[PDB]
């Protein structure tokens, strides 16, 4: 109970929603024979729905007035109440992966900028170099922090074009 | 010194069937332009008002609503036919003003003896700020 | 096959293959790990 | 002189070296992409062969091989449709019960909850309900087997491989010369007879030996499993004589010209088959045979390698009258030497053909059980309408392109092209006046009706119950068609379509086709259609006529067909090019076709489609067109709000994909408004600020990012606008017609 | 509802007018000589940073709000 | 749903501020047009040179930002009206589980509350809500008439006006009268302003009609 929300393990409307979904899928079932391919497909869909609802009740999600999971996007409020996987852990995951992709692209730009024809290397991508830099970009946070402390990550303003005010 | 050529009024016109893009009501009460050129053979050209016309051997006379039409015809004569021409500005009261080849040679070639007006001796960024010319009826670039 | 591999290294071929492999990886992730609302470890 | 095959042995080497370097085809794309404008221009000029080479021979060879590649793509598409009908379809189940089982030929993989899109179509099958009508076409052809669809898919894959091999062979091994492409006499003689005539004759042969017996057994009522295979119907005339007794005497009455004995399978009744609601297949056989004979006769008009025949140039140059000067002098040369003029003519007649197809296929269905499936009917009509309108706009575009590039005033003196160009102001002014008059007397009638309804004066609005505006000419034409059999059509046992008049054709409890009555609302919407068509014609014709020159800009031909403007001078010359006229005509065609398909859907949901109850017909919307389609609030409420409840409440069902696309297309349409309303300078300056941000972190691309060009922005905006609007209408139509019917 | 919507639309129009008149003051009444080193010249000096960060914030908000809405749809 | 619509409002404010601030700061000059301060606050363009200079003045940035202001205030007032419609009916749930996804916004708010509005007049009669139905269709008409000036630009219209001037200058029985002022197409800035004015008028009239009809007809 972090903001007037109840856990979906004990909230009644979550179970009501699960029952309604399973009942609708059973209403879909009650038209085919037991061993037909549509019957197997609907049975798989039912199993997936029950597994999803049981997993959501297991993971400790919060449900509001009705049975819909709510996520917490405050560190501390999610850390001490055990919901860091709602926003905080995916925040760290996205920051890592986006930094990996962006650092790989950046290093490709600075690697092909000092070649004979940097114009050609951006439509005709050197695949081994791109693969190597994509691998090297997995250590993007340490490399980026090192280049920031070295001062080689940013460019001086006196070497950057601006408009004449 | 150079003298402008006179507009010989009794000059033959190119063969043409009659267009809808020709002269209008502006010609009677403001102005209509005219272009004169010398052609070495009977051949077909394109009118600025639409359609095809045949200019005849010798002098050819064509009047047009605007000066831009006259220069379009002159430049297509100069490119696709290598033919020079003269453009005149004809007022409805009777006065005729010579126009494009004003000093004989074309404006893209120097003549030594022209007026070099509207030529500022500064850069683009050396104009005055608009606040320093505030409430004057002039743009910063004509100071 | 140098020219053929250069064509394969051209920007549209590489971006289509890259979005194809990324989309396929994400699709198989959702196939084996469906309905992952949160990063519950 | 002397039509013959001339080719060049091995003109272009086959290798991958130009695949490595994009932009090789044009000189202006050389020396690398200095900006992203190079990237956009590379796709912009990929098919502009005039800017690639100056030789008409190389352009013709490129066009020929591009046609072969397009044919290969179409064959791949057909193979895919037949393969999906074979493997992932309920076609055999649908054949047993076509009245109740909804056709489906595409299934989805259960990945992210998307298995809900697999509908309960019937026959123990789950899949997306298709609206393309392949099931009806296959039943008309007499398939009734899964293996035959797979065999056709394999054959179409083989034909696609053949098309691609032909294109490679005719660009790289034996490329035809320029004079081969200019044999228009031989090309017409072979397309009239050997393509269209022989194709119609071959389809008549198939229909005789395959479609007639199998569909006859299906109509009499037989499970398709025990129906004899098509070959054994073709193999001996015994079974054929059991089904059509005229086959007992064979080909003897044909060669002795006693053709009246073939009247059991070469018929002429008209109307529809009451079992299926489609046309009589014997009537289609007779039609195909007659038009095949007509086309094979038409294929001997033109002179080739022998003295018989008439030359196209001779027929053209002799059609000169006093009002037109030289007449058709120069038309043969500007059509045998310019591809864009032929493209304009062919695109115009092709789009008109597609529209005529849409009309003739709703009016009177040619396939069994096509009328009863309202979904495929509405989808087919709307699809062909949109294809026709697009092709017509492209015709205007390529006429403008020919006027800019391939128009030479030397060989076009005082001819019809010159005569039209010399009085373009009259034509454009008069079309402008017609457009204004039609806009007033169509839209202002609706506005007057709105005002009188909102003022509480229903007696003063234009309606059937007040001030009548009856389509008397159209109603009398319907009467003439209805009274045609037995009078002006003595050999017809029924009218061509039930739309003219007569009894309601009902198949499986649903109306196949019933008479359509025209009232005041139909009058108003037909005048709206005329107004929209006239304005689209005005824009396209104005672009074509003023592409060369103008009073405002006398040298527009120098600036080209596709240029943004000629500066802010002369008050402003934005969108003066013929390209921008095509750009505006695209929106106007969109408006026109949208109103046409809205009228179609409302009119047949209100007065045609419905169920029978042995005491009347219960229409889908209940006759609301006659009292609400004369008012804009009626269109907004009784059609555009009432029928929209099916697509917005489609979440959680099989139509949830249509519901999602209904919103995504709104998003795309409003996304177009960015490109349509804004201008390049703002985006360029914003990109400058972003480039500063990239320079600060050393992540500046060597290829300089530029804002989209003005023509680029207009093209992106119009593409997104038309895509969003058409997809919104498509999702709405399909969800509404698949949820109710 | 009418009062709220009226005042909100009036506020939006008036704020656009405020920014338009600020642009006019930069075009017309801005003197770089007497505004040399002060906060106006400072904010004009690094205007690329301001515009780029507004672009980043708008891009982030549009991406994330639209993505969440479409995922929910 | 309040979270999502608050981020929508934040996006609207941020983008409108972006356009307006960029127009102010680039008003004196940019890299595409360094001497923009000499040309004034409002001008059409700088011609098709340098790749194209459409909508380059600060006036054009204000012009683009008015659309974003209208969209932002539309989001704000849609949020307010739907929330209070849920409150006044006693059904806060309709907003609570329908504002989190956009189909709920389209169906449970725009489609649902417009039922009494579009029935202000019908073939069966009319009532007091007819004025708001007429204003609804009126605002739609003004909005699309704005789109007319927004999409089409000055050049097609100038040629058309020249053609009609040719028509009138030599139509019999109408050559007796002539224009004192030469008919010309609207200038680029002028027609941008006209399209923006029609856009704003149609926006405001349409939403005022819908809001007043859907609240007064229901309460
Ligand atoms: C993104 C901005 C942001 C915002 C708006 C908040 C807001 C909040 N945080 Mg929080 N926090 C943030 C970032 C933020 N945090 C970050 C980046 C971290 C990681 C260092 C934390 C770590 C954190 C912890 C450990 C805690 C909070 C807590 C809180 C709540 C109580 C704060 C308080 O007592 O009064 C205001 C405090 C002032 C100093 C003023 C509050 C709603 C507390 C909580 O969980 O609530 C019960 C708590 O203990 N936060
Ligand atoms: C890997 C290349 C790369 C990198 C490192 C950056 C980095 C940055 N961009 Mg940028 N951008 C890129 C590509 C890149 N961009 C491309 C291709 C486009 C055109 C679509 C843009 C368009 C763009 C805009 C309009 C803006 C930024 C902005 C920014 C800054 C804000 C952070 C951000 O992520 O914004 C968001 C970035 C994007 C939305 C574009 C991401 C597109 C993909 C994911 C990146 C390309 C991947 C590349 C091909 C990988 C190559 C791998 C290599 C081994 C070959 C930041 C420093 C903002 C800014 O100025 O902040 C102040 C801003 O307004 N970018
Ligand atoms: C009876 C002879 C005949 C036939 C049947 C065709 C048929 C066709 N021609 Mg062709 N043509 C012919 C004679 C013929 N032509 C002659 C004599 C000339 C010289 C004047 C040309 C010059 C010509 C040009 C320049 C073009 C065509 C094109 C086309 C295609 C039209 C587009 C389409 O999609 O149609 C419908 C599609 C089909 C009916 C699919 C069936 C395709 C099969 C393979 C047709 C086989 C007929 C072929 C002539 C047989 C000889 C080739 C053999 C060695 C395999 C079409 C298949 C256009 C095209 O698309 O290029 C490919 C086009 O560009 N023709
Ligand atoms: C038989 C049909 C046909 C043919 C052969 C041509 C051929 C040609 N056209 Mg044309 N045209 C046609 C029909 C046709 N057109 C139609 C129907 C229209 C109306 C829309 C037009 C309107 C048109 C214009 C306005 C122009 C041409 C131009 C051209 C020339 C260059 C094309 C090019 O390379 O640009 C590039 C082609 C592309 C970049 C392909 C992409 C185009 C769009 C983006 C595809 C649409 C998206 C598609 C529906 C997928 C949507 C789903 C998506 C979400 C993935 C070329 C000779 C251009 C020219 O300069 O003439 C000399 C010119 O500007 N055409
Ligand atoms: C709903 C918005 C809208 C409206 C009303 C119009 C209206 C018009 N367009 Mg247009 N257009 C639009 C959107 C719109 N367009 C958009 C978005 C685009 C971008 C693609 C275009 C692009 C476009 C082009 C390219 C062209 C037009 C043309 C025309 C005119 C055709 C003449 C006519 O219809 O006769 C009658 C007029 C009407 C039906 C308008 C409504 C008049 C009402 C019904 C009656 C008048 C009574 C009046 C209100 C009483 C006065 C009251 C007093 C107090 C003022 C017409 C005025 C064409 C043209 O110039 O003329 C041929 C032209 O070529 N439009
Ligand atoms: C205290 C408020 C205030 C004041 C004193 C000014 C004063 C001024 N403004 Mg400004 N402005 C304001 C607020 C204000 N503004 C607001 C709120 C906006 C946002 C909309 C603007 C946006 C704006 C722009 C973009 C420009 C000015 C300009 C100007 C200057 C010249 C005015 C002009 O162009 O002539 C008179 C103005 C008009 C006649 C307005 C035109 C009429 C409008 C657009 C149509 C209204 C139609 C109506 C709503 C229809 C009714 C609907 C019904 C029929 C259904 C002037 C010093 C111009 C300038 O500085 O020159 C460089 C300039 O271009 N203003
Ligand atoms: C529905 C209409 C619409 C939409 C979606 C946008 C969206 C946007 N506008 Mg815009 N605007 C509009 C209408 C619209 N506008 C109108 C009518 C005007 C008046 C002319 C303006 C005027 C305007 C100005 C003046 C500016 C913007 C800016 C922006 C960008 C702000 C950044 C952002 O929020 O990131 C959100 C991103 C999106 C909403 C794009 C959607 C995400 C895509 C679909 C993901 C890609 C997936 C897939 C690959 C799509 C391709 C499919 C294909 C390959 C088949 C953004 C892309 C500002 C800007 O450039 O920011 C820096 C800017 O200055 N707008
Ligand atoms: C930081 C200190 C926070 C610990 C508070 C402990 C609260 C109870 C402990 C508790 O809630 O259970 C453990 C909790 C997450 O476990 P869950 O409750 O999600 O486990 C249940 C489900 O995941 C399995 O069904 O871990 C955390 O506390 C936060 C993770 C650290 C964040 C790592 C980021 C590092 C940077
Ligand atoms: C439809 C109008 C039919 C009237 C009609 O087209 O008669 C045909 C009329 C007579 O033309 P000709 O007899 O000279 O045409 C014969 C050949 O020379 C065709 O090139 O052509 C025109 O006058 C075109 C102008 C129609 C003006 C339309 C208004
Ligand atoms: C939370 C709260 C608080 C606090 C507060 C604060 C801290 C403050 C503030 C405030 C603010 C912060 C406000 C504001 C706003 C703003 C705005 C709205 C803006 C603006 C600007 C502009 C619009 C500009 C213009 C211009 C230009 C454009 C250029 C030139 C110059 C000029 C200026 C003209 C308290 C506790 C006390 C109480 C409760 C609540
Ligand atoms: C937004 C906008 C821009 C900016 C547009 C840009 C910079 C193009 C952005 C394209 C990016 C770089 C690629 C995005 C790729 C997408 C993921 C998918 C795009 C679809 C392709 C596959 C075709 C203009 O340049 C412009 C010019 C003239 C009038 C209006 C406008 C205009 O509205
Ligand atoms: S606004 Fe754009 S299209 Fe119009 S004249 Fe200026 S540069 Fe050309």
């Amino acid at each position: 109970d972090v903001a007037g929300l109840t856990p979906c393990s004990e909230s009644k409307a979550f179970a009501k929603r699960k029952k309604n979904e399973v009942k609708a899928l059973n209403k879909r079932l009650k038209n085919y024979e037991a061993d037909s391919a549509p019957a197997l497909a609907l049975k798989a869909t039912i199993a997936r729905t029950e597994a999803r609802f049981d997993k959501y009740a297991k993971q400790g999600l919060l449900c509001g007035t009705d049975g819909l999971p709510h996520l917490i996007a405050d560190p501390g409020l999610a850390l001490r109440y055990g919901h860091a996987g709602d926003v905080f852990i995916p925040t760290i995951g996205f920051i890592y992966f986006a930094g990996w992709l962006g650092y790989a692209g950046s290093k490709y730009l600075q690697a092909v900028a000092a070649t004979a024809k940097p114009i050609e290397k951006e439509i005709i991508i050197d695949v081994p170099l791109a693969w190597k830099l994509l691998w090297e970009g997995f250590g993007w946070p340490l490399r980026a922090f090192a280049e920031y402390k070295n001062g080689s990550l940013m460019e001086d303003d006196a070497k950057i074009t601006v408009s004449p005010r | 010194a150079f003298t402008p050529p006179t507009l010989q009024s009794d000059t033959p016109s190119p063969i043409f069937g009659g267009s809808t893009g020709g002269l209008l009501s502006q010609a009677q009460v403001e102005e209509f332009h005219v272009i004169t050129w010398e052609s070495k053979k009977e051949q077909i050209f394109e009118m600025p008002t639409g359609g095809a016309a045949i200019m005849r051997q010798g002098p050819n006379l064509l009047k047009l609503a605007r000066k831009e039409q006259c220069l379009a015809l002159l430049t297509q004569l100069r490119t696709k036919f290598k033919i020079d021409g003269y453009i005149y500005r004809v007022f409805p009261n009777g006065e005729v003003q010579y126009l494009h080849p004003k000093d004989g040679v074309y404006p893209e070639k120097v003549n030594a003896g022209r007026s070099g007006d509207n030529t500022n001796m500064r850069r683009i960024g050396q104009n005055k700020e608009p606040v320093q010319i505030k409430f004057s009826g002039k743009i910063p670039a004509e100071f | 096959m140098k020219d053929f591999t250069t064509y394969l290294s051209t920007a549209p071929v590489l971006t289509l293959l890259s979005v194809t492999v990324v989309a396929g990886l994400l699709i198989e992730i959702n196939r084996f790990f469906p309905d992952a609302l949160i990063a519950a470890f | 002189k002397k039509v013959k095959i001339v080719v060049d042995r091995n003109p272009v080497a086959t290798n991958f070296e130009k695949w490595a370097k994009p932009g090789h085809f044009s000189r202006t794309l050389s020396k690398g992409p200095t900006t992203t404008t190079w990237i956009w221009n590379l796709h912009a000029d990929a098919h502009d062969f005039d800017t690639q080479t100056s030789d008409l021979e190389e352009i013709s060879r490129k066009v020929f091989s591009a046609h072969f590649g397009q044919l290969g793509i179409i064959f791949i598409w057909l193979s895919g449709m037949y393969f999906h009908g074979a493997r992932f379809s309920n076609y055999e189940a649908w054949l047993t019960d076509p009245t109740h089982i909804k056709p489906s030929a595409q299934v989805v993989w259960p990945i992210v909850g998307q298995e809900i899109l697999n509908a309960d179509v019937g026959g123990g099958f789950q899949g997306l309900q298709i609206t393309s009508g392949f099931f009806q076409l296959w039943r008309a052809a007499g398939i009734t087997s899964e293996l035959q669809l797979y065999t056709t898919a394999i054959g179409a894959l083989v034909m696609a491989a053949a098309m691609f091999f032909a294109g490679w062979f005719h660009y790289h091994k034996a490329a035809p010369k320029l004079e081969w492409f200019q044999n228009v006499e031989s090309m017409l003689n072979h397309h009239l007879g050997g393509l269209l005539g022989l194709g119609s004759l071959a389809w008549a042969g198939h229909q005789i030996h395959v479609s007639l017996p199998i569909n006859k057994l299906l109509d009499a009522g037989v499970d398709p499993k025990e129906i004899p295979l098509p070959h054994e119907f073709t193999l001996n005339p015994e079974l054929m004589a059991q089904l059509y007794p005229s086959f007992s005497k064979g080909l003897a009455p044909f060669f002795t010209l006693d053709w009246a004995q073939y009247s059991d399978f070469l018929t002429f009744q008209g109307g529809l088959n009451p079992v299926t609601g489609g046309l009589w297949l014997t009537d289609t056989v007779h039609h195909h045979l007659a038009i095949a004979v007509l086309f094979l006769i038409a294929g001997h008009q033109y002179r080739t390698n022998w003295g018989i025949g008439s030359s196209l140039k001779e027929i053209l140059e002799a059609h000169k009258g006093p009002f037109t000067g030289e007449g058709h002098k120069g038309l043969y040369e500007i059509l045998t030497t310019s591809w864009h003029a032929q493209l304009a003519i062919n695109l115009a007649l092709f789009g008109s053909l597609s529209i005529i197809v849409a009309h003739h296929m709703y009016a009177m269905p040619p396939y069994p059980y096509l009328a009863t499936d309202y979904g495929t009917q509405l989808s087919l009509f709307t699809h062909h309408m949109w294809i026709g309108g697009f092709c017509i706009v492209g015709a205007g575009a390529h006429a403008a392109i020919f006027m800019v590039r391939d128009y030479d005033p030397t060989n076009n003196y005082n001819n019809l092209l010159d005569r039209v160009l010399r009085h373009r102001d009259a034509i454009i002014s008069h079309l402008n006046w017609v457009c204004i008059f039609l806009g007033f007397h169509s839209f202002g009638l609706y506005i007057h009706n709105d005002t009188m309804s909102a003022l509480g004066r229903p007696q003063d609005m234009f309606s059937d119950t007040a001030i009548q505006l009856q389509p008397v000419f159209a109603q009398w034409v319907q009467n003439t068609h209805f009274l045609a059999p037995g009078f002006t059509a003595p050999n017809a046992l029924a009218s061509t379509s039930p739309s003219w008049g007569g009894d309601v054709v009902a198949v499986g409890g649903k109306v196949a086709m019933m008479p359509i009555s025209l009232g005041t609302a139909d009058f108003l919407v037909h005048h709206i259609h005329a107004f929209t068509i006239h304005v689209t014609v005005l824009i396209l014709l104005k672009g074509v006529l003023y592409a060369r020159s103008s009073r405002l800009i006398p040298d527009k031909a120098n600036l080209g067909f596709r240029f943004p403007c000629d500066g802010p001078g002369r008050g402003g010359t934005c969108q003066v090019s013929a390209w921008d006229h095509v750009f505006l005509g695209l929106f106007w065609m969109y408006n026109s076709i949208s109103i046409v398909i809205f009228h179609f859907s409302w009119k047949m949901q209100s007065d045609v489609w419905g169920t029978v109850s042995a005491n009347g017909v219960s229409h889908i919307t209940g006759g609301n067109f006659a009292q609400s389609a004369n008012t804009i609030n009626g269109w907004l409420r009784d059609f555009l709000w009432a029928q929209s409840s099916q697509v917005i409440q489609s979440y959680g069902s099989a139509l949830s994909a249509y519901g999602l696309i209904f919103l995504g297309a709104h998003f795309v349409w409003a996304f177009s408004l960015m490109f349509l309303f804004s201008g390049r300078g703002y985006w360029q300056e914003l990109i400058e600020s972003i480039v500063w941000a990239h320079n600060k972190l050393k992540v500046a691309p060597a290829i300089q990012p530029r804002a989209l060009s003005i023509t680029q922005g207009r093209a992106v905006g119009v593409a997104h606008y038309l895509l969003g609007g058409i997809a919104t209408t498509w999702s709405f139509f399909l969800a509404r017609i698949l949820a109710v019917g | 509802a009418a009062l709220y919507t009226h005042h909100q639309y009036i506020a939006g129009f008036i704020m656009c007018g405020a920014f338009a008149h600020g642009a006019i003051f930069f075009v017309r009444d801005y003197d770089p000589a007497q505004n040399r080193g002060n906060v106006l010249a400072r904010i004009l000096d690094h205007k690329e940073a301001l515009i780029s960060h507004l672009s980043w914030a708008s891009l982030f908000l549009g991406f994330h709000t639209l993505g969440l809405y479409v995922h929910n749809d | 749903g309040d979270f999502l619509v608050h981020h929508a409002i934040a996006l609207g404010l941020h983008t409108t501020t972006l356009i307006l601030v960029k127009g102010a700061l680039d008003a004196r000059g940019s890299k595409l047009m360094p001497d923009k301060k000499d040309f004034g606050y409002s001008f059409p363009c700088d011609g098709p040179g340098r790749g194209g200079t459409c909508d380059i003045s600060a006036w054009d940035a204000f012009y683009l930002a008015v659309f974003w202001m209208l969209n932002t205030i539309g989001w704000v007032t849609f949020y307010w009206h739907w929330k209070h419609l849920g409150i006044w009916q006693g059904n806060v749930n309709q907003f609570n589980e329908s504002s989190t996804y956009l189909m709920g916004w389209l169906r449970d708010y725009l489609w649902l509350n417009s039922s009494q509005l579009i029935n202000g007049y019908n073939p069966f009669g009319m009532n007091s809500l007819s004025v708001w139905a007429w204003m609804f269709l009126f605002g739609h008409l003004i909005y699309a008439t704005g789109f007319m000036f927004l999409i089409s630009w000055r050049g097609y219209w100038q040629e058309l006006i020249e053609t009609l001037a040719w028509a009138h200058e030599r139509t019999p029985l109408a050559n007796l009268v002539r224009w004192r002022d030469k008919p010309v197409a609207l200038s680029i800035v002028q027609a941008r302003l006209v399209g923006l004015t029609h856009f704003s008028v149609g926006y405001v009239l349409t939403y005022a009609a819908f809001l007043i009809a859907s609240t007064s007809g229901k309460f």
